[PDB]
Formats: structure tokens, C-alpha cells, sequence
């Protein structure tokens, strides 16, 4: 405690009461004329210290960019298979092969390693980072077991046990009476007198001083953010970043396994993402009297943030006004995380210990590619790891196709990814000949999307093999015929037409799949009676409990009668059935104290304009618009607010 | 502090129990551009649920060596797909949290039922 | 570690793999007469401690915190200390209590000689947390001096020395190369074996744990805030202030120094504020298809660990006149002993310097949140005598206590006796005015409360400013231009005599008259005084700038705005700052020079000017949409809603 | 990243120098008539690395501000005192001042370029 290091790396005299060694030693290391007065060995002594001390920071005295090197941390999958299989020439060159073995999954061979390394270690700082990493090895295997044991069955549909029984009881007799945070304790003196720095990683929660610190910066930030406060000196911003690399480039040059827990997981996640928040609103920031990602903090981004995480910096702050920098890095990154996946479940399944570890990355890093820039050939890449050979139970057909539009975003559909697209079709197509089967999404966007996607980004594109499968279709395969309707502007003329001759508007959803491909344009007196049909049917089954579901088909009927699409005054006999029904049938008697400011968000431009230009219930609609945008930060009502005025 | 039981989609079989601890519906629209006609209403439901203490069925656990969700009003989500997302922590893992997705079978397009 | 207790009460195996003690504990208390007397016994203790502690039953199936010096009871926390110690127990309260009302050399003293008394401890736990607590309060002193030679030279001007330098050489010959950490391990081992839980309280970051916790409720809080999800058990809202109360109760029961730090300061302020602004909002929780209300503990948190500044953030962030305010009996009482206390130590002698430093920080807190709070008359009056009179004002100045009385005001309207209260203080700062100047950081001087006296009677005359009035002479021109601007308070007869000494010299004197009521359209010689202030502006503007925060120009362009002044001649003048031109030539004002900030401060009358305006309505209307789409401050918000400027 | 100095305003001996840390300036808004323009006005500074002049200590044993980067002086500084002891000993002393206006003369702060 001498002196005081910060993250910047300038030296501050903190509590050193005897001559100063380290101003003396900042002197002669910019003055160098002295550095030859130091005797010969001093001298020599005095190069490696400088190295040390500029490799790490400590650039300079108070008074007067990260770069990781790692496979682990680039995800370099195929590099760190070829490093373990080459022989090792030392025990440090164990080490780092045993934590590039624990990263690709592979935990029995990493803990037999670190077991093996710990036996040869007669420095000894090695010696206590492998107890270290072993420690967690064995953690993270147990946990494992226990998740694939209770929650893989269900998850995986079928029970795994990656790990051999024997390995489990001898990991569990070796591993039992191991207590963590004696490990640096019961060290040679010599050991705990120079690695004294090295005891925060013995403790099993040694993130918690980091947390902390990381808590009052953000608190700190927080407080200058709501204020309006402006910082001159290092903000708070920049120390959360810097303390943020130290920590990564710490954890992972030095192969630490720890670097994989949830506990840095979160701590990265608070850490960026609180970067990220400060960024937006420095842009928001009010005039009175910059921040962008690189390829480091896309990579951390991936890693360390949940799809929801993700998600939710995306509500609080628009992300994609950030600047993007290192495109062809992160361009680079990804293409390979899509070819992991490629290589993995195309041939022979997957490593499951390596999968559950890795998809949450690779789900992360695609989701997040919204927001860069990527080649053709690196695009389509992408596009066909995600398609076809994503894990099916990871991302289903909505969550996918979400996934596919957001990566159209920056990079517009080609030629060559609307063929991905359409072989991805042509292959869910294949699917549907067993009656059981159905494609079935969370987000409840099908194959259908896929096609409209197609058609949007052509409006002329034709389906081949689509086309042929519908003059192959018959009468007797009914799921082929009603999947190939949804897509009926992606079929030929001809396809259109012998599909057409076994397709007919049975019910109401087929009706709703007609409208939307286009096949209907104008309700017709059949289409009318079908739906004034169904309505009879609702109401019937209504009438001592009541049970709402979320087929939105009510607010569909009478959205059509608010706007004139429908032109028969038999709609109002369901009045009271569901709202949203009674809202655009007879908006007058609605007693909007039922009135849901929610459904103003599914409406597009010319329903939210004809309900502003209704100016019989517009003033409803705009108090519930007011006290919308007053009372939540959503930033949506208040569009809705200003671009129509409703 | 209510409760969820799963039970298997093809029988009446109980997956596993659990409490209900969050539950996030977050559906609004979706992409206004990349989707004069018949107004369809495009929509992009999304139920998420959290339950914190699921025990798994001994009978069911047994035999593994589509599901259906009641959540007790009463609420059912007729498919739901569990996000098997798997995180370990260096305090020794304690609360197994299992997280679901509702999902909407193309021809019934409903994704929960709540009813009285 | 082989069960787990949760802050709700209920304790769930976790590793115990042998019988479960806990589980047949649990039904045994609720057939017991099986057991044997000396069992029985005990588990009667047994039960009374869980109960107390509040272990109450299993998984499967309010806060009281007991303390003079959480409550702050500084009379009876004084008596006590008074009283002989029968028992080392009660002085170790004791010596906590000379330690909260400063008196830092007598607690250390006393809780060096109940370490000494403590030999024949029967458990020795009474001599750990002696230790522990005479180290806090060597720490405590150890920084108070370097504040003292630091900061207290700044503040207070002086230099204090509270403890001699002999104290304090013993003190650090004593605490010289203690290691706080090592306390603990240097125990008997019997000591370590049973007090194991009172480990964490050894190492000299102890709430690193708590906070880390806290950190991750609060990223869970905050992420089911975003995403708008339900929570259906026990939120973590609800699990953060069960673990804010148990560390509160823990460390104030137990009477440990420590919850006197930064460290608890602050663990608090974040415990707290973050249930606030999750209660916020689910108050404005918009509804789908498919509350929160502040005790009188929660008012005493806030008082003590938020800095005045936190409390000014949590009002911007939520608002918190919304929120119910709960026990106002009790609060009222907090805030009447807080005045209390203020009032007998600065009205008599002064009050020590080591207990001001700690106890102005949550009197400022406590007469701050006071405005939530609605108080009696009798209490009312004891608040504000003690805020105006007897208030340091190196801590609260002139514009600064206004804003507090103000605040004080705004939910219980002015009764007699406060505006009689508020007018000794007029007549006081008046007898103040000698070659003295009022200076106040918020800008609101002592016209300030003359006009809140006018606001809240319409018709009040101060006597005693009026006889001061009659008495003036013009000698004195300080007294004289300070009733100038409390002209409305003094009587006819006093208003006349004060106008005879009493001319519009300069554009401040004018100001002054605008304000006072005395003038109400500018006759040729304001006019004229106006231009040539102008001129001279003009003039001395024209290689460096010079940016001032007067704000003269822009009371002149909005004069120049409503038409109040109609002389052409403001136009030769534009350029020299912005807010002038933009009411002077709205339509040539350039706006990308326009600072959104403006309409901030312009009123209802001006901003609906302004709006009507139509050639300049629709960069402001820009400018404001831009505002409130990409900040939340919800004023410009509401002033695009209110009139759409 | 400039530099603060803080002077004693009657004598104008410079109580001490240090850099500048934060700076908040904040002025916002029952408080037919000629309008005023009436606004509440704050000035709040954080000043970090203080150390205190060997004079002006040994003659302590009203204040001004010259904050210079582009050049801004604050007359009438008053320094809160605010002390807070944290359980972790101590890291370098923080001052905070708020910026004080005359009602005669009616300025804050000035900016001079």
C-alpha cells in the first residue's frame, strides 16, 4: 500500500513515508541518461522491470485501448484444438492447454490436466492456479450433472450424463475435504509473501470488491446522468470501462477458468451496458449555457449478455445510433461462430457440455449482428448456420425468422440469401407431410413470414422447387396443401392454380391466410357469411365463468368494420363479447375505462390515422396517448403521440 | 404465490411443479416496413414465465431414463417450450429456476387461455 | 451451512443430509410436553430466540428497531450516559451513545476500559464488538482530525482541535499495526467455534457482501422494470428492504459504530431509493390484457444516509409527493426533535463541533423531506423558528432556507405564527444590514419571504419593519435599498417615507420597483434608463468574450415580447447575446443557436405568448418534441401537452 | 481536465489550487405584472486533488474560483462542508463549493474566453 495504481496507469503516492522508490524509478525510466550510472546487474534488472511495468500500464507518475491475447476470448475453436493436440513443451504450456480444453467443453480431460499439473508442480504460483482452476472445473462439472440429471431431460428431451459415473465418484472423493479459501493459506511462506495479489482469486466469491466498485461507479454515473452533471477529469464511465478490461485481459491471459462462472458473466454485463446507457444519453445530451463498440465489445456483448439482457439495452437506449467499429472483426467473429455451429450439427450432433456453454454466445453474437455490416459471402454464411443448421429447440421458426429479418436489416436480402431462404422453404415444406407435425413459434411468426420476407425483397421471385412440390401435391397430403397456401405468391402460375383447385376458405383462420397472401382483396358475400358464422359460434359457446384467449380474431372483425372493409350492420349483435371489438364497431358507447393503451401499439399508420381522423373518440385516445408517454419512458406512445396526434 | 404444473402435451402425464415467479407478456407489433389491403393485424405475441422451485416427477424422471403448462383464476398455455439455459456460478449451486416460452401452433394461433 | 434461512423467515435444507434438526424442530413447536424439563426449557429459549430473530417456519409452509440512536433520542441517550453502568452491558450501549453524540474521546476511552473490564467475559463477546467498535471510532477520529486541519479550515474558517494532541498520540500509539482482520482469528478458539456469524464483521469491508447483493436485486429490479414483467412471489423489491431492515436492526440494536460510516451511509441510500423508484413505477404501470407507501422508518433513512443532492435526484427521478406518507405522527415528532436539538445547541453557546458534523447532515435531510409531511401548527412553528433562526448559515443560506420554508409551506399552508416567525426574521436580517451583503447560492434573498408573507395574507403589514422604516435615515443607504425590496410588508406611512430616499438609479433598483409591485408600465425615464443601460452593455462589449449569468438582456427581450415595452429602439442592440434576439426578431433569431434550457423558465403568460407567436412556434415546437423524445425530464413534456409551444 | 484555484477574496491570497472534478450548473423555475424573468439559478463544483497553500494553512493554523482550461471564474464560492468517514481508511481529499450571487450585483459565474 506504498503507493496507489489506477486504472489509467499513473502511480500516486498514497501511503509511503520513506524515500520514494517508484517516482525515483518513473525518473530514470523517461530520463535515461542515469539509467547507465545504475550498476551493470541494476541495469539489467532495471530492463525487465521496465517491460513488466509497461506491459501492464503504470505508463507514468500521476503528477504527468485493450488488446487481449487469448484463443479462449476470440473464440478461436479450431486454433485451441490443434494448440492441446500438439505436445507441450512446459508445465505452463499444460496449463494453458487445460484451460483451452475446459473452453470446449471437454471438462474430464481439463480436470485431468489441471489433476496432472498439480502433481508436476514441485515459482509455485502455477501449482495454485491449477488447485484454483481445478476447484472450478470440478464446480462446474457437478453443476452440469445436476442440470442435464433435473433439467437436461426436459430441456434435451433426453438424459445426456456427459461425464462417466466413475469419473463423478472419483472427481467427488478427490475434490471432498478441499475447502477453497484455506488454498493460499496452506502455501509455502515464501509463496503467500509474493503472491499476496493472488489471494483475491482463493476466496469463491472474489468478484465481490470488483462488484462493488463496479456498484458505486454506476451509482456514480447514475447520479451525474440524472443530475446533468458534467465530469472534466477520468469520468466514472471511462474507470468502468478500464476496470472492466483489466479484469477480462486479467482473467483470461492468465487462464482462469473463473472467467466462465455467471458471476463474471453479470459483472461484465453491469459493466457494459452501463457504458452503452451513459453513451445514449450523453447523445441525448441538453445544450446549455463520443461512445462506440469495437470488436472487444461486441465479443463481451455476445459472451456475456442473455438475449434478454440484449433486449432490454435495446428498449432503454437506441443501439443502433452507436457507431460500430472493427466491422470486418466482428464480421470475422461471427462468420466463425456460425461455422462452429455449421461443423457441429451438421455432422454427428454436438459436444453437449461444449453446446450449453457455446449457445447462448452464438444465439447472442447473431442477434447482435443487427448492428453491423457483413459481406455477402460472410451474410449467407450467417444466414445458413442460422436456417438450417441452428439447434431447432434454441431457436424455433418465429424466434428464427426474427433473428433472419434483423440480420436484413443493415444488410439487405440478396440473391444469394433469398436462396437460402428458399431452400430453407422448400425443406420445411418437406416436413409437412406428417399430419402430426406443425411448426409451432413462441414469437407466432411462421413460414409464411419467410415468404413475405422473399416477396418483399423481390416481389417477383419465384419458387422452383416449391412450384414443383405443388404440382406434385394432391388431395391426400392436406398439411403440404395448406403450408403451401401461406406461401402462394412464392408458387407459379400454374402451382398457384392446381393448389388453388384442392384449397378452399373453410374456416376463418383459412380466410385470415388468404387476406394475407393476397388471395383476397374484397370480402364477398360467402367470406361475410363465414365470418358472421363464426361470430354466431363465439357467441354461443360465451353463454358461470368467462375465458378470454388470444386469438385476436374478434379485434381483427372489427378493426374491418372501423375501417369499411366490411359493409354489414350485423356486427353489433356481439357487442360486449371482447373489447377491442366494441372500441372500432361503436367507439361511442365503448366506456373507455376498459380501453387498453397496449393496443395502440399493434396498429400501423393507416389504422392509427383513421382512429385520429375518427374525432369521435379521438380525445379518449389522446388522454390515454398523454398519460401513456407522462408516466411511462417507453419513447413509443410518444411517437404514436406526435407522428398522427391521436 | 401461485403454481404451475407441467404436464406432458400427448397424455396427462406431470412433467414437473413448480411456483410461478415472473411472468412477462411483452407482445406489441413488430416491424412496420418490412410487412390497400384487407387489414390482417400483424401481431408478435410473446408470453415469457418464470417458476423459481420445480421438483421433476419421480414417476416421470423414471421414465425418461410437447408440453402443456396450468398456471393456478386459472391460465393454461397449451405449447410451451422450456429455454434449457444453463449458467454456473463459483457460490457453490440453491433455487433451480426453469424459464418458458409460450408458443402458437399455426391453426389455433392462441398462445395462452385465462379464464375465471 | 447445512440449512438455508431466508429474509422472509423460513428456513429450507439446502445440504443438511443426516435428520433434518430444523424440520422436526419446526412441527415440535407447533405434544411437547414429552421432552424433559431442562429440554423443555431450552426450547422455550430456542423459541424465543427464532421468534425474536424472526425464524418463524418452514419453506414449505414490518420492522421494529429498538435503539435511542436510531431514533434520535440525544436527551435520553444523554441521560443514560449519566447514569451509573451497572453492567459492562450497559456500557457498551453507553459508549455507543458517546459516540453518537460526538463525544468520540470519551467512547474511546470507555470502550478501552470495558476491554479492559472485559477479562472474565463469560463468552467474550462483548469484548470482540469493543474492539471492533474502538477501532471505528480511532478511524472516526483519525479522520475527523484531517478534516479538521483539511476542510475544517475552509469550513468553519477556524481551526477546532476537538481531541488533544495527548489523546491522540495515545490513540495512534495504541491502534499502531492493527490489522482489523485479523481481530477475529486473534480470538480464543472457543470465541471463533460459537461466534462464527460475527466473522464477517472483523474484515474492514463488511458490507462488501450485502452490497454485492443489493446490486444484484437492484440489476433484477431494474431489468423487470424494463422488460415490464409480473412478479408473482416475493419480488425482489420486497427481499431488498426485508435485508435493508435486517442490516439497519442488526447494526443499531447491537450498538456497532460502523452504521455511522459512508459505506452504510450509502448502502442504505441505495437500498432505499431503489424501493422508491420501483414503488414509482408500479404506480405508473400501464395496464395489459391477459403499492409502496413510506413508514416512519423509511422517513428516518432517508433524513439520516441521503445527502441532500440524493434527495434532489429522487425527486427528479419519480416523484415522491405521490407516495402516501404514513405514521405522519411519528415523523412529525422526529422532525420536532431534530429542531429541537438544533434550536438548544446553536441558541446557547454553539453546539461541539465533532456531534455538528455528524448531525447537520441529517438535520438538512430531515427539514428537506419534511415538505411530504404534513405537521401541526404548534410543530410547524418549532421547525421553522429552528430552520431561520438557529440554522447554521454556513450550511443553509439566506436563498437556500428559503427554499426550505417554501418547501415546509407547500403542504400545510402559512398559519399566523409562521408568517409572524418569518417576519422576526426579516426584521432581524434587516438590523443585520452595516457594510454586510446578503449572498445566497440559490439566488431567492430575504425578498424572497416577504413575498411568500404577501402570497399567503395579501394584506399583512410588519410593524416592526414599518418602525424600523419610519426610523430609517439616508444615511444608511443599505437598510434602506433592503426594505425597498420589502416595501409590500411595510405600512402606507412607512412606504412613503422609505420612497423618499428611495430613486431608480440603476437597472436593479427598477428591477427591484417591477418586483415590489411599485411599478407597473414604464414611464419615458425607465425607459430611457433601460436604452442607456443598453448603450453602455453595447458599448463595452465591443480580443476576448465575456459570458455573465445577469440576465438583464433577456428580461428586456421579453419585455420587448409581450409588448410591455413599446420603444423600437432594442433592436440596435441585437446581437450581443442570445434569449434577447429570440423575443426581440423571433423570426431572424437563427435558432440553431436556441438553447432548449429557455422555456424552462418562462411561465404560463410568456410561453403561451410564445406559442401563439406562429412565426416562431414551429422551431420552438421542434426543439421541444426533440427534448422529450430523447430526455425524461416530463416538463418539456408538459409544456408541449399544455400548449404545444 | 483544467486546473481550479481558490483565492481568499478580500486579501486574494489563493487559499489553495486543485482539479477540477464535476461541475452541475441547474437553474429551473406560487413564486399580469411586468414580467421578471425570475429564476432559481444553482452553481455546484467538485474539486478534486486539493491541497491547501503552506501560507494561508500556517495563518489559519468570502472566496473566488478561477477554474482555467476555456476561462471561468466564480465569485462568491461558498465551500460546503459535508464529512463522511468511510470504514476504509481515507485517495485524495474532495471539496465541493456552490457558486453564491450578490443581490446588488445579480452574477453567478462569468465565462471568459
Amino acid at each position: 500500500y506504498d503507493y496507489h495504481f489506477e486504472v489509467n496507469g499513473t502511480v500516486v503516492r498514497h501511503k509511503n513515508k520513506g524515500f520514494g522508490y517508484m517516482e525515483r524509478f518513473f525518473e530514470l525510466k523517461e530520463s535515461c541518461d542515469e539509467r547507465s550510472k545504475l550498476s551493470k546487474k541494476q541495469y539489467e534488472r532495471f530492463n525487465a522491470l521496465f517491460n513488466f511495468f509497461e506491459k501492464n500500464g503504470v505508463i507514468c507518475m500521476a503528477k504527468d485501448s485493450i488488446e487481449i491475447n487469448s484463443l479462449a476470448y476470440h473464440g478461436k475453436y479450431d486454433v485451441m484444438k490443434k494448440f492441446i493436440e500438439e505436445q507441450s513443451v512446459s508445465i505452463e504450456d499444460d496449463y494453458k492447454k487445460a484451460f483451452f480444453l475446459a473452453c470446449l467443453g471437454r471438462w474430464e480431460e481439463s480436470y485431468d490436466l489441471y489433476s496432472n499439473i498439480i502433481l508436476n508442480s514441485i515459482n509455485g504460483c502455477v501449482y495454485y492456479l491449477s488447485q484454483i482452476n481445478r476447484y472450478r472445473i470440478y464446480q462446474s462439472i457437478t453443476q452440469a450433472v445436476t442440470q442435464f440429471n433435473g433439467l437436461g431431460l426436459l430441456t434435451f428431451g433426453r438424459h445426456y450424463k456427459p461425464f462417466t459415473d466413475e469419473f463423478l465418484a472419483r472427481i467427488e472423493r478427490e475434490m471432498t475435504n478441499f475447502n477453497i479459501d484455506d488454498l493460499f493459506n496452506g502455501m509455502p511462506f515464501e509463496f503467500q509473501k509474493k503472491y499476496k495479489i493472488l489471494e483475491f482469486l482463493s476466496d469463491n466469491q472474489f468478484l465481490y470488491d470488483d462488484t462493488v466498485k463496479l456498484f458505486e461507479l454506476t451509482n456514480k454515473v447514475r447520479s451525474e446522468m440524472s443530475e446533468g452533471s458534467y465530469s472534466f477529469g477520468m469520468s466514472s464511465d471511462i474507470v468502468v470501462l478500464l476496470r472492466l478490461y483489466d479484469n477480462l485481459r486479467f482473467l483470461y491471459e492468465n487462464c482462469l477458468w473463473s472467467v466462465s462462472f455467471h458471476e463474471f458473466h453479470q459483472y461484465i454485463r453491469n459493466s457494459m451496458s452501463l457504458l452503452i446507457e451513459k453513451a445514449e444519453y450523453e447523445r441525448t445530451r441538453d445544450i446549455d449555457e463520443g461512445f462506440f463498440m469495437e470488436y472487444y465489445d461486441f465479443v463481451n456483448i455476445s459472451r456475456h449478455f442473455k438475449i434478454d439482457d440484449i433486449k432490454n439495452l435495446e428498449r432503454s437506449c437506441s443501439i443502433d445510433k452507436i457507431r460500430f467499429g472493427e466491422q470486418e472483426k466482428i464480421e470475422e467473429y461471427l462468420v466463425g461462430i456460425a461455422e462452429e455451429i455449421t461443423k457441429q450439427f451438421s455432422a454427428n450432433g454436438m459436444n453437449v457440455v461444449f453446446y450449453t456453454q457455446f449457445i447462448s454466445e452464438a444465439k447472442a453474437a447473431l442477434y447482435f449482428a443487427k448492428y453491423v455490416k457483413l459481406s455477402e459471402e460472410g451474410l449467407g454464411k450467417i444466414v445458413k448456420a442460422l436456417l438450417f443448421y441452428f439447434p431447432e429447440r434454441d431457436l424455433d421458426i418465429g424466434k428464427r425468422y426474427v433473428w433472419l429479418e434483423r440480420l436484413t436489416k443493415c444488410n439487405e436480402l440478396p440473391k444469394s440469401i433469398i436462396s437460402i431462404i428458399d431452400d430453407f422453404l422448400v425443406l420445411q415444406a418437406e416436413k409437412h407431410i406428417d399430419q402430426n407435425y406443425s411448426e409451432v413459434s413462441s414469437n407466432g411468426l411462421y413460414s409464411r413470414d419467410y415468404g413475405a420476407l422473399i416477396k418483399h425483397f423481390e416481389k417477383n421471385f419465384i419458387s422452383k422447387r416449391l412450384s414443383e412440390i405443388t404440382l406434385c401435391l394432391t388431395q391426400d397430403k392436406q398439411k403440404q396443401i395448406d403450408f403451401l397456401f401461406k406461401l402462394l405468391p412464392l408458387l407459379s402460375t400454374n402451382a398457384k392454380s392446381h393448389l388453388l383447385s384442392f384449397k378452399s376458405v373453410e374456416n376463418i383462420n383459412d380466410l385470415m391466410n388468404g387476406i394475407r397472401i393476397g388471395l383476397i382483396d374484397e370480402f364477398t358475400p360467402e367470406h361475410e357469411e363465414l365470418i358472421i358464422e363464426y361470430l354466431e359460434t363465439r357467441k354461443v359457446n360465451y353463454i358461470g365463468i368467462q375465458t378470454f384467449s388470444s386469438n385476436d380474431y374478434m379485434s381483427t372483425f372489427g378493426i374491418w368494420y372501423f375501417l369499411e372493409e366490411i359493409n354489414n350492420s350485423k356486427m353489433e349483435e356481439f357487442i360486449g363479447m371482447d373489447d377491442q371489438y366494441d372500441f372500432f364497431v361503436d367507439p361511442e358507447n365503448f366506456d373507455y375505462k376498459k380501453f387498453i393503451p397496449s393496443w395502440l401499439k399493434n396498429y400501423n399508420d393507416k389504422l392509427l390515422g383513421k382512429i385520429a381522423g375518427n374525432k369521435h373518440m379521438k380525445h379518449h385516445v389522446i388522454e390515454v396517448l398523454k398519460e401513456r408517454v407522462k408516466n411511462s419512458n417507453d419513447k413509443r406512445y410518444l411517437e404514436i403521440l406526435m407522428n398522427y396526434f391521436i | 404465490t401461485a403454481d404451475v404444473y407441467f404436464k406432458r402435451k400427448s397424455d396427462g402425464k406431470l412433467v414437473f411443479t413448480a411456483e410461478a415467479q415472473t411472468a412477462s407478456f411483452s407482445q406489441a407489433i413488430s416491424e412496420e416496413k418490412l410487412r390497400k389491403p384487407l387489414y390482417i393485424l400483424k401481431s408478435e405475441k410473446e408470453i415469457n414465465l418464470t417458476v423459481k422451485n420445480a421438483f421433476f416427477d419421480l414417476e416421470w424422471l423414471a421414465m425418461t431414463q410437447r408440453y402443456e403448462v396450468e398456471y393456478r383464476i386459472y391460465i393454461q398455455f397449451p405449447n410451451v417450450s422450456p429455454s434449457g439455459e444453463f449458467e454456473m456460478s463459483l457460490e457453490n449451486g440453491l433455487a433451480p429456476e426453469i424459464k418458458f416460452e409460450a408458443l402458437a401452433d399455426t391453426d389455433t394461433d392462441e398462445m395462452a387461455v385465462v379464464i375465471e | 451451512y447445512d440449512y438455508h434461512f431466508e429474509v422472509n423467515g423460513t428456513v429450507v435444507r439446502h445440504k443438511n443430509k443426516g435428520f433434518g434438526y430444523m424440520e422436526r424442530f419446526f412441527e415440535l413447536k407447533e405434544e411437547r410436553s414429552k421432552l424433559s424439563k431442562k429440554q423443555y426449557e431450552r426450547f422455550n429459549a430456542l423459541f424465543n430466540f427464532f421468534e425474536k430473530n424472526g425464524v418463524i417456519c418452514m419453506a414449505k409452509d414490518s420492522i421494529e428497531i429498538n435503539s435511542l440512536a436510531y431514533h434520535g433520542k440525544y436527551d435520553v441517550m444523554k441521560k443514560f450516559i449519566e447514569e451509573q453502568s451497572v453492567s459492562i452491558e450497559d456500557d457498551y450501549k453507553k459508549a455507543f451513545f458517546l459516540a453518537c453524540l460526538g463525544r468520540w474521546e470519551e467512547s474511546y476511552d470507555l470502550y478501552s476500559n470495558i476491554i479492559l473490564n472485559s477479562i472474565d467475559e463469560s463468552n467474550g463477546c462483548v469484548y470482540y464488538l469493543s474492539q471492533i467498535n474502538r477501532y471505528r471510532i480511532y478511524q472516526s477520529i483519525t479522520q475527523a482530525v484531517t478534516q479538521f486541519n483539511g476542510l475544517g479550515l475552509l469550513t468553519f474558517g477556524r481551526h477546532y482541535k476537538p481531541f488533544t494532541d495527548e489523546f491522540l498520540a495515545r490513540i495512534e500509539r495504541e491502534m499502531t499495526n492493527f490489522n482489523i482482520d485479523d481481530l477475529f482469528n486473534g480470538m480464543p478458539f472457543e470465541f471463533q467455534k460459537k461466534y462464527k456469524i460475527l466473522e464477517f464483521l472483523s474484515d474492514n469491508q463488511f458490507l462488501y457482501d450485502d452490497t454485492v447483493k443489493l446490486f444484484e436485486l437492484t440489476n433484477k429490479v431494474r431489468s423487470e422494470m424494463s422488460e415490464g414483467s409480473y412478479s408473482f412471489g416475493m419480488s425482489s423489491d420486497i427481499v431488498v428492504l426485508l435485508r435493508l431492515y435486517d442490516n439497519l436492526r442488526f447494526l443499531y440494536e447491537n450498538c456497532l459504530w460502523s452504521v455511522s460510516f459512508h459505506e452504510f451511509h450509502q448502502y442504505i441510500r441505495n437500498s432505499m431509493s431503489l424501493l422508491i423508484e420501483k414503488a414509482e413505477y408500479e404506480r405508473t404501470r400501464d395496464i395489459d390484457e391477459l403499492g409502496f407507501f413510506m413508514e416512519y422508518y423509511d422517513f428516518v433513512n432517508i433524513s439520516r444516509h441521503f445527502k441532500i443532492d440524493d434527495i434532489k435526484n429522487l425527486e427528479r427521478s419519480c416523484s415522491i409527493d405521490k407516495i402516501r406518507f404514513g405514521e405522519q405522527e411519528k415523523i412529525e415528532e422526529y422532525l420536532v426533535g431534530i429542531a429541537e436539538e438544533i434550536t438548544k445547541q446553536f441558541s446557547a453557546n454553539g453546539m461541539n463541533v465533532v456531534f455538528y458534523t455528524q448531525f447537520i447532515s441529517e438535520a438538512k435531510a430531515a427539514l428537506y423531506f419534511a415538505k411530504y409531511v404534513k405537521l401541526s401548527e404548534e410543530g410547524l412553528g418549532k421547525i421553522v423558528k429552528a430552520l431561520l433562526f438557529y440554522f447554521p448559515e454556513r450550511d443553509l443560506d439566506i436563498g437556500k432556507r428559503y427554499v426550505w420554508l417554501e418547501r415546509l409551506t407547500k403542504c400545510n399552508e402559512l398559519p399566523k405564527s409562521i408568517i409572524s416567525i418569518i417576519d422576526d426574521f426579516l426584521v432581524l436580517q434587516a438590523e443585520k444590514h452595516q457594510n454586510y451583503s446578503e449572498v445566497s447560492s440559490n439566488g431567492l434573498y430575504s425578498r424572497d419571504y416577504g413575498a411568500l408573507i404577501k402570497h399567503f395574507e395579501k394584506n399583512f403589514i410588519s410593524k416592526r419593519l414599518s418602525e424600523i422604516t419610519l426610523c430609517l435615515t439616508q444615511d444608511k443607504q443599505k437598510q434602506i435599498d433592503f426594505l425597498f425590496k420589502l416595501l409590500p410588508l411595510l405600512s402606507t406611512n412607512a412606504k412613503s417615507h422609505l420612497l423618499s430616499f428611495k430613486s431608480v438609479e440603476n437597472i436593479n433598483d427598477l428591477m427591484n420597483g417591477i418586483r415590489i409591485g411599485l411599478i407597473d408600465e414604464f414611464t419615458p425615464e425607465h425607459e430611457e434608463l433601460i436604452i442607456e443601460y443598453l448603450e453602455t452593455r453595447k458599448v463595452n462589449y465591443i480580443g476576448i468574450q465575456t459570458f455573465s449569468s445577469n440576465d438583464y438582456m433577456s428580461t428586456f427581450g421579453i419585455w420587448y415580447f409581450l409588448e410591455e415595452i413599446n420603444n423600437s429602439k432594442m433592436e440596435e442592440f441585437i446581437g450581443m447575446d442570445d434569449q434577447y434576439d429570440f423575443f426581440v426578431d423571433p423570426e431572424n433569431f437563427d435558432y440553431k443557436k436556441f438553447i432548449p434550457s429557455w422555456l424552462k423558465n418562462y411561465n404560463d403568460k410568456l410561453l403561451g405568448k410564445i406559442a401563439g407567436n406562429k412565426h416562431m412556434k414551429h422551431h420552438v415546437i421542434e426543439v421541444l418534441k426533440e427534448r422529450v423524445k430523447n430526455s425524461n425530464d416530463k416538463r418539456y413534456l408538459e409544456i408541449l401537452m399544455n400548449y404545444f409551444i
